[PDB]
């Protein structure tokens, strides 16, 4: 759609913000290795104390 | 049997072809191919969870 | 001295920036879908709303070239057999 | 060892051809490129500045920007180019009457320690067939059937000419003439490669039209540029010529017309060069919206501040001037390196004279040297984007009158006659239409 | 002399000029230069190497700051006088008219 | 007139015992799928718009 | 057909009304040109009388 | 000092550069012709209007003029070769060495052909003078008979 009708800046403005949707993206659904970080936290607590 | 010599045929409309900015192929496979690392390695953890 | 030209040309009555027609569209497209398939579809709403917003606000008119196009010349029969999209002078409505 | 050096030494070179981006002739006004970017040169009879009222080389910059903004495609690109030279073709003149050569003999005594040195300006629009950089990183891997090879072929051509016809048309007053193949001898000698040429070599050496590309035989001068230095050297057979680059980077709160014209004056021959790599107007509100922000992002100055970029943008959006990327690359020539030196102090000083401060060039010397040919964006030191009205105002194509010296009707020009504002006119009978 | 000069109607200039697309205030390629160096040294000796990333990182803002565009000249040098092998025996960086290509 | 802004010539639209809607097109006009030039087939000849 | 638009579109710009060559709706404007077809109309955008 | 006359248009005059034969510097003036066998002619021929082709600016007014001559090889009966054309002027002082290379060069440029100099191929040019010095000629490239 932007390469025929509407108002795009083609390779800066778009390349730049879909890499920023992307990586916001990809790091917020890793989240979905949620036992990682719940083994992470009840680990953290031993080996410290 | 053959079309018939010096007639009104078919339009020499359908000649007509949409050009391509010659930037929007390379860049869009190179594209697809980094969000496409990004997916499968999303999806590798997708199943090993 | 030129007589003045107010940019609200095109405003067109737009609710939250988009247009009516086309949002009523889209309001019946998705509930649709949520009536055939699956009720946790009124979450295709945002997503597609978003990108109708955007394409409004670049280029206010779209959508009447898209019905327009859709109209016309998807309709047309025979594009193929011409070579163009081609409507017979003479009233051939099939009579006689 | 001492017999088989030369060859080893010959093969190990990297020629000129490297940084010359031109090839064969495919309009008799056009110049192809290896990347395919076609251009065409325009020879500018610049009209008079000395005299016009202040507010009419406004209304000349207005005109010229009104004719501009029509066909300033994201495609195109201006390389201005005042090439500053000296009279070398004016042969003296045989006579029979007594009286007259004693009166010429004296007149041509009356010349010693006069700058007799003539402006030659001009402009090569250049037309990229794709914009955007993004995408042609893409395109100059892929590969295209020669058809469609040709189809963007005739495109480019057409466009050329329409943006040919338009400059015509808007150089009325500007005595403007494009350069176009001319023979000789039953052979074909192109006009604009000469130019390019001199840009290149230094010297004026016709180019004929053989059978290679342009880029292997369109220098005839080695060329030599300083380790550390900002000054080279042109080795050729009538002799050294050294040339020392400069460059500026600061402009200021101002761009009133014609601030360059000092550099008219000059007492040393030079090669003044610019670019206007035009820019798209989503990029150009983009850059225009970065200086908003970062204006913004700081104490309220009461209009410097707000209301400057307010009609800033209202008149891109608008479209009263396209932003664009710009370079000026003014290279002094001259026979021996301190004189070289000497010279662009003076040009430093001139140029710090009219408020836009310039740095010599140093370390981009070479750089800047092959950025002078048309259609080179690679190799540019400093390209900063500027309003459009801006760069006309850089290059509004003002000129002391000089004349014609050769190539008139009946020869070589009939006198020269001082002026008072210094460069000599070459006075003759025909006029020009 | 004195040819056409300004009173305050001069076509304004703004200082959007070599504003670079810059984040954090230091322009992308050269950015990515470090990142990617970085990236090489963290990879080869050490993995605490990710703090030779704020020292470097500052020193090009305050390059960049001062003048927007260092980066650009220091790559055209290196590219070109940089390359040109025999600076040595000419005294100076020259490149042949006549084109050897080493074809015969 | 407003045959002439359908068929692209001036034909002399007669007043028969019809709608004029039925007669008034006497030329087969021709449009392109993908384009902006289409093309008018008459008996005097192709007139491309 | 193409270089008589294309030289329009140059005059059209010389003018400031920044045209646009209809490509989708070339059929819906040749037939928005026969007065009292208003469903026809590409791009209807008030203006002042 | 010397000139390398590289030409490859096809001569207006049937003898084009004959302005040499009066002037008033001495030279020798030298060109081979190491012929190929007309399989090789064909190959060359092939090779270079290929990579003329494979290019991204079209010249329609180079590659029908060569395909026009790869098969005028064949009926227009000519054998084609290798061929380096090289200009030694002599002269007492050097600087008059170099007005003798600005004239020639002058009255060359009279008859439509560029000479380039000569600047570190000097050597290899001169020892190309003798016959049978196939190896140390500069930059031969193929010649029409």
């Amino acid at each position: 759609l932007i390469i025929r009708g509407a108002v795009e800046m083609p390779v800066a403005e778009f390349l730049n913000r879909c890499l920023r949707i992307g990586i916001i993206v990809s790091i917020a659904l890793a989240g979905g290795l949620y036992q990682g970080e719940i083994a992470n936290a009840i680990t953290t607590v031993p080996d410290e104390l | 049997q053959e079309r018939i010599e010096g007639e009104y045929g078919a339009s020499e409309l359908a000649s007509e072809r949409r050009p391509h900015t010659p930037g929007a192929r390379t860049l869009l496979m190179v594209l697809l191919c980094v969000i496409a690392v990004v997916l499968v390695t999303l999806s590798y953890k997708a199943y090993k969870v | 001295e030129a007589f003045p030209l107010f940019k609200g040309a095109t405003r067109l009555p737009t609710i939250w920036g988009v247009p009516m027609i086309p949002l009523m569209a889209m309001v019946m497209g998705v509930a649709v879908i949520a009536l055939t398939v699956s009720i946790w579809w009124w979450a295709l709403v945002p997503p597609l709303w978003f990108i109708m917003a955007q394409i409004t606000k670049n280029d206010d008119k779209a959508f009447r070239i898209w019905w327009l196009w859709i109209d016309t010349k998807f309709r047309n029969r025979n594009k193929g057999f011409w070579g163009a999209s081609s409507y017979s002078p003479a009233n051939y409505r099939k009579r006689r | 060892m001492g017999a088989i050096e030369s060859r080893k030494l010959l093969a190990s070179e990297t020629p000129v051809g490297q940084f010359i981006p031109y090839s064969h002739h495919v309009t008799d006004t056009i110049i192809s490129t290896k990347n395919a970017e076609y251009l065409s040169v325009w020879k500018i009879d610049g009209r008079s500045h000395q005299s016009a009222s202040e507010a009419d080389v406004f209304q000349w910059i207005r005109e010229l920007n009104n004719t501009l903004r029509g066909i300033s495609s994201a495609n195109l690109s201006l390389w201005t180019h005042i090439v500053r030279r000296r009279v070398y073709e004016y042969p003296d003149a045989e006579f029979d009457n007594v009286f007259c050569r004693q009166l010429d003999e004296k007149y041509r005594e009356s010349f010693t320690g006069y700058n007799l040195m003539v402006n030659d300006l001009y402009l090569t629009v250049v037309y990229r067939p794709v914009s955007d950089k993004v995408l042609s990183f893409f395109a100059k891997r892929e590969r295209e059937t020669p058809d469609q090879k040709k189809h963007r072929q005739e495109s480019c051509i057409k466009a050329l000419e329409d943006i040919n016809r338009t400059l015509g048309q808007s150089f009325k007053r500007y005595g403007a003439e494009l350069l176009s193949v001319y023979e000789k001898g039953g052979h074909a000698f192109s006009a604009p490669l000469e130019f390019l040429a001199r840009l290149v070599n230094g010297e004026h050496i016709p180019m004929p039209i053989c059978r290679d590309r342009f880029s292997d035989y369109m220098a005839v001068n080695r060329p030599m540029f300083s380790k550390w230095g900002e000054v080279g050297e042109l080795r050729s057979l009538t002799g050294l010529r050294r040339f020392g680059m400069l460059e500026i980077r600061e402009y200021d709160d101002a761009t009133e017309p014609g601030q360059l014209n000092v550099l008219l004056e000059s007492d040393y021959e030079f090669v003044l060069t610019h670019s206007f790599s035009v820019l798209s107007r989503p990029a150009a509100k983009e850059y225009l919206q970065r200086h908003q922000k970062n204006l913004i992002d700081a104490r309220d100055v009461a209009t410097d501040q707000i209301e400057e970029i307010d009609e800033a943008l209202n008149q891109l959006i608008s479209g009263h001037f396209v932003m664009g990327e710009h370079h000026c690359t003014l290279t002094v020539y001259g026979e021996t390196v301190q004189q070289v030196r000497d010279n662009l102090a003076h040009a430093s000083a001139a140029m710090l004279d009219v408020a836009v401060l310039p740095k010599p060039v140093d370390l981009a010397l070479e750089a800047g040297y092959w950025a002078q040919l048309p259609a080179n964006w690679q190799w540019r030191p400093r390209p900063a984007p500027i309003t459009s009205l801006n760069f006309l105002s850089f290059s509004p194509f003002h000129n002391f009158m000089s004349g014609k010296p050769t190539g008139n009707p009946w020869g070589p020009a009939v006198t020269i006659l001082k002026t008072v504002s210094g460069t000599p006119l070459y006075f003759n009978f025909h006029a020009s239409k």
